[PDB]
């Protein structure tokens, strides 16, 4: 089991009722220790993708503090490799924190991390009230990659999920070499008396 | 009607009054004179957004 080459820490942040826990359901496996996500901060998953022809492990990390985890939050980002920030385009207040989660980021978590944007519940054009422009503009300014995503516009967030690893592994990787005639017969001393 | 400069002078124009069973200003939205733009609420409940309509 294992045979991934890289162990990648990804952290899925954003605001309280967002709609991180149905977000993460696509791009991830849905077994094993469910829910805990109030026992200590925070609920787990893992993705397997090759990348380069090397094997690459991924461990979401979908933090929520609601008001005990204060300095476990802040602990909770001590090597996350990645970020991913999430908001709705349904309330402003939501869009309003990216900035605030944005700068406890690169405050605390990983040097030089690569963080990506997601609008969530974007099928639900009723009540829109962020536009596609505002988004892309504070994208650019922080060189975040973004995208919309919604239950009936699935498939998108697994590409842009597999970008973001992309982008990581082609900047945290050392280069190596595929590292991989011999001599046959009775030998005859030759030491020395 | 002479006006002499810098006088304000107050003209009296009637108008016959406009009856709401042949123009149902209730229900038409107001026009977007560049359309093609993407949509986003500016949030204003059924009571607000029929006074505006109403006055636009």
């Amino acid at each position: 089991g294992y045979d991934y080459d890289y162990l990648f820490k990804i952290v899925l942040i954003g605001d309280s009722g967002v709609g991180k826990s149905n977000l993460l359901s696509r791009f991830t496996t849905d077994e094993f220790n469910i829910e805990s996500k109030s026992t200590i901060g925070v609920e787990f998953a893992t993705r397997t993708i090759e990348v380069e022809n090397k094997k690459i492990k991924a461990q979401i990390w979908d933090t929520a503090g609601q008001e005990r985890y204060r300095a476990i939050t802040s602990a909770y980002y001590r090597g996350a490799v990645g970020a991913l920030i999430v908001y709705d385009i349904s309330k402003s207040s939501s869009y309003e924190n990216c900035n605030h989660w944005l700068t406890e980021l690169r405050e605390n978590a990983d040097d030089n991390v690569a963080v990506g944007l997601i609008g969530n519940k974007s099928d639900l054009a009723h009540l829109r009230a962020v536009p596609t422009d505002e988004a892309k503009n504070f994208a650019m300014e922080n060189q975040m990659l973004f995208t919309e995503t919604s239950a009936l516009n699935s498939d998108n967030v697994d590409k842009a999920f597999r970008e973001l690893i992309v982008a990581i592994f082609q900047m945290v990787s050392k280069h190596q070499v595929d590292l991989s005639g011999a001599p046959k017969g009775p030998t005859i001393s030759l030491t020395p008396a | 009607y002479h006006v002499e400069a810098s006088h304000t002078s107050r003209i009296i124009v009637p108008i016959k009054k406009i009856d709401y069973k042949k123009y149902n200003f209730e229900n038409t939205p107001i026009p977007r004179i560049y359309p093609g733009r993407q949509f986003i609420q500016s949030g204003l409940n059924e009571e607000q957004t029929i006074e505006m309509r109403q006055k636009f």
